[PDB]
RNA sequence: GCUUGUGACGGCCCGUGAAAAUCCACAGGAAGGAAUAGUUUUCAUGCCAGGUCGUACU
RNA sequence: GAUGGGGAAGCUCCGUUUCAAAGGCCUGAUUUUAUGCAGGCCACCAUCGAAAGGGAAUCCGGUUAAGAUUCCGGAACCUGG
């Protein structure tokens, strides 16, 4: 599951949270994965897209607000965007998610 | 110990018929009618007030220069700033959008 | 891969120049003593050129096709990047660092990006960095 | 009313060819809290608006009435 | 249904090349004595010259790595009291002041006790031993780039502007109580200059549009100069005080009459490209523009202290001889104290001396 | 401290607490302007003009 | 509360933007008919109704038997050209 994925790569990988440092891994070409929330607002998810398709970088839409984003990384602040720089000995980004 | 009129000839304390109490060079106090206060002009979107225009009452902007009533960015004597800078960001999106649709 | 390059055209979003089309020709990757941020030296057009027809001839074309350009240096963040790209060939050696500050050497760097630009819109290509952003 | 701090700028207020009549002013203060000192004030009759300069020292005040054109009108205290 | 340049020498051809630089000279300083320049480079080093030889007497590097494109040696200029051989120098965020071991003990002496007699917006610090090899006797460190320094007349207050700084933009040092102060509340605009007037308390801050005018006793704004200009780049002051001119990167040179109106008394077009610096010669009624066409222009004026007469300007002479390298041309300018001569710093690497 | 003006907040409603003249700004670009002299009277200074009726006192 | 209208034997009553042809702006060698107006653009509505609602702009000092933010002296501002 999803979450399963997840709980690894805060455990033990790179990754960073939050809108304004995920743009930075994006346009500097660290970030190979970003979790975009289903809550969100359409203009900040048509953003980030478009960032992502000139990068090719993989996006997943986290079925999901971000109070439960925030759930599933493991951290008590809420979360709308979470960027991966590094993957963990997990797989995460070769799978489908 | 020293008390003061309305120079006016109303007598009523309305909206417009207000007072200040005034020390003169003479030495008495004094009333001075206060004209109401200017509020601010708002963003015409977002909904709030904005920055580098000076606060006048609606004729008074007439007398005033151009540089007080505008700002220098395009949108800027009535656009939030930010809320200009959201319009460029859809404008830009959209557009790109209709070429992929 | 890094896709802000010296090929890069951008919609800058903050500050005078906001929904004008530029295009990057020195991207510094990180920082200076001046500027302490990711910037990009920029060279955009400020006055787009009007539209022009079958109708219009000689003097009023010339009229209507005229461009104000400009160059500014500016952050990363307040500019969006774009998946067009323009040729930067024909102003390399005019727009620097040395270049900025002491004016007004500003001035003629303007004057050879205004004789790329119109020479470039003149045979139009990248028909779309000439059309104004409209928002 | 209209300060002025330059000593170029009053020069060309008393050329400029409105300004029919002047007047001359002389105050007592006290410098700091230590001694008096003697103080002027060269005032200036625009048409919209009253300009005026502010010359503390004694030396350069008898200088600057001399600088004053004779055809303009000028009035003492 | 107007009097002939012919009548208005002396005025400066370039008789002497200073050559050794390895990159663009941005700054040059003449000493007090009138006998040694000192010139500030992109190749990392300040170097001193005899004048009229055109010999290199002292080199200091003080930057190792001179290929960094983040700081440069920005300004010089000697201390302006006599024999104390103090050079200050700006370069990057710091301010270092110098004493080059060319003068003997009793000046080298006399600038060393000066300096050391002073044992938070800046940070006055003892030279580490690297900087002691380098004849720094102290350096004050900035918070941002320092791209202007300017010594009072007296030599113990020096003004600095660091651009985009805000509120700390403009600062002044007092080198007696190793002192640093702000003297400014606010913040208008990017400041590109600031000198203190040559005998008033005063201070003139050139931002890229106005200059302002400060008493310092009275702490108050007592004149606001409106060039007319996007991108002035540096001022000076008419020996006398009242007059002042301005560079501009559009290409002008506007001369202020301080009395006369906030607006220029004369435009001068003179170059075809921006103009970096404008200096007073102290003693002579000249001026120079010097600008990115490698041309320094030469100009006559006189000043009516007194009488109802405005400046008289004459242009004398067109100077060439600076090569134009990636756009820039002569960067700075200094005049001798009291000969007609010229010195100038170019891109081109050199500086070079200007002579009747 | 008293009177009063204002600011940022908080409570209340099945109550959420006028309109119009007037003024300004922004988007748009009809078109109009220079190299031998034009464009700007939203920068500055200067010139002229301001009618009718009420006005004492309680 | 007139008008357009409609009621009423009639004094008049209804109605207020309503089932009205309800004016004022741009261009024109409108290129031939040789001394006659052609081609377009714009879209709701009279008026009255506040000396406490809205609203351009003035203050100090002096003065009268009795007047003054209105006279006198000085110092300001607003509107239109």
């Amino acid at each position: 599951s999803i979450n399963q994925k997840l709980a690894l790569v805060i455990k033990s990988g790179k990754y960073t949270l939050g809108y304004k440092s995920t743009v930075k891994s994006l346009r500097q070409g660290k970030s190979k994965l970003i979790i975009i929330a289903a809550n969100t607002p359409v203009l900040r998810k048509s953003e980030l897209e478009y960032y992502a398709m000139l990068s090719k970088t993989k996006v997943y839409y986290f079925q999901g607000g971000n109070n439960e984003l925030g759930t599933a990384v493991g951290k008590l602040f809420r979360v709308g965007v979470v960027s991966i720089l590094e993957a963990g000995d997990s797989d995460i980004l070769t799978t489908l998610a | 110990a020293q008390r003061v009129t309305f120079r006016r000839r109303n007598p009523y304390n309305t909206r417009s018929n207000k007072i200040k109490v005034v020390k003169t060079p003479g030495g008495i106090l004094r009333a001075q009618h206060v004209k109401k206060l200017a509020t601010r002009p708002k963003c015409g979107d977002c909904g709030s007030a904005l920055q580098g225009i000076s606060t006048l009452r609606p004729r008074q902007y007439a007398t005033v220069s151009k540089t007080h009533k505008t700002v220098s960015r395009a949108y800027g004597g009535s656009r939030c700033a930010n809320c200009v800078k959201e319009r460029i960001i859809r404008a830009f999106l959209i557009e790109e959008q209709k070429i992929v649709k | 891969a890094k896709f802000l390059k010296a090929g890069k055209v951008a919609v800058v979003v903050r500050g005078r120049y906001a929904g004008k089309k530029v295009v990057i020709v020195k991207p510094h990757d990180e920082g200076s003593k001046s500027h302490p941020f990711g910037h990009a030296l920029v060279a955009g057009i400020e006055r787009y050129p009007l539209k022009v027809t079958k109708k219009h001839g000689a003097k009023k074309v010339a009229k209507r096709t005229k461009i104000k350009p400009f160059i500014k240096v500016v952050n990363y963040n307040h500019l969006l990047p774009t998946r067009y790209t323009l040729d930067v060939e024909a102003f390399k050696s005019v727009v620097s660092t040395e270049t900025f500050e002491q004016p007004s050497q500003r001035e003629e760097a303007k004057k050879v990006v205004k004789k790329a630009f119109e020479e470039r819109h003149q045979a139009g290509k990248n028909q779309w960095f000439f059309s104004k952003l409209r928002f | 009313a209209r300060e002025i701090t330059d000593i170029k700028q009053f020069l060309e207020l008393t050329r400029r060819a409105d300004v029919k009549t002047a007047t001359v002013k002389i105050n007592k203060k006290l410098n700091k809290a230590g001694k008096p000192f003697r103080q002027t004030k060269f005032k200036v009759r625009g048409s919209s608006s009253l300009y005026t300069l502010v010359i503390n020292d004694a030396g350069k005040a008898k200088k600057l009435i001399q600088s004053l054109p004779p055809t303009l009108k000028v009035n003492r205290l | 249904y107007l009097p002939s340049p012919k009548d208005l020498r002396p005025f400066p051809r370039c008789s002497t090349i200073y050559a050794g630089h390895k990159g663009k000279v941005r700054t040059l300083s003449i000493d007090p004595s009138g006998l040694w320049l000192a010139t500030g480079s992109d190749d990392g080093t300040v170097r001193v010259w005899e004048i009229l030889t055109g010999r290199e007497v002292y080199r200091t590097t003080l930057i190792d790595d001179e290929e960094n494109p983040d700081y440069h040696i920005e300004c010089i200029e000697w201390n302006p009291d006599a024999n104390n051989g103090i050079l200050a120098v700006a370069v990057g965020e710091n301010i270092h002041l110098i004493v080059p071991p060319i003068f003997g003990y009793d000046i080298e002496n006399n600038g060393k006790t000066k300096i050391e007699d002073g044992f938070q917006v800046a940070q006055w610090n003892k030279p580490s031993q690297k900087q002691l090899e380098k004849d720094i006797c102290i350096t004050i460190s900035c918070k941002k780039t320092v791209k202007k320094l300017s010594w009072h007349r007296k030599g113990d207050y020096f003004v600095t502007v660091q651009p985009d700084s805000g509120n700390t933009s403009v600062l002044i040092h007092q080198v007696s109580k190793h002192l640093t102060q702000s003297p400014f509340k606010k913040s208008k605009g990017i400041i590109m200059d600031a000198k203190f007037h040559p005998f008033k308390p005063q201070l003139f801050v050139c931002s890229q549009r106005y200059v302002r005018i400060y008493d310092l006793s009275q702490q108050i704004l007592v004149k606001k100069l409106l060039p007319g200009a996007r991108w002035l780049s540096k001022i000076d002051i008419h020996p006398r005080g009242d007059n002042l001119i301005a560079s501009s990167f559009d290409k002008r040179v506007l001369w202020h009459d301080l009395d006369l109106a906030s607006t220029p008394y004369k435009t001068l077009r003179y170059h075809e490209k921006a103009v970096r610096s404008v200096n007073f010669h102290k003693k002579l009624p000249l001026f120079s523009s010097a600008a990115d066409d490698g041309t320094i222009h030469v100009f006559h004026a006189t000043v009516y202290d007194d009488m109802m007469k405005n400046p008289m300007i004459v242009p004398l002479k067109k100077l060439t001889g600076h090569k134009v390298i990636n756009s820039l041309g002569v960067l700075d300018a200094i005049w001798h104290p009291r000969e007609a001569w010229l010195f100038s710093a170019g891109a081109d690497n050199t500086a070079r001396l200007w002579t009747t």
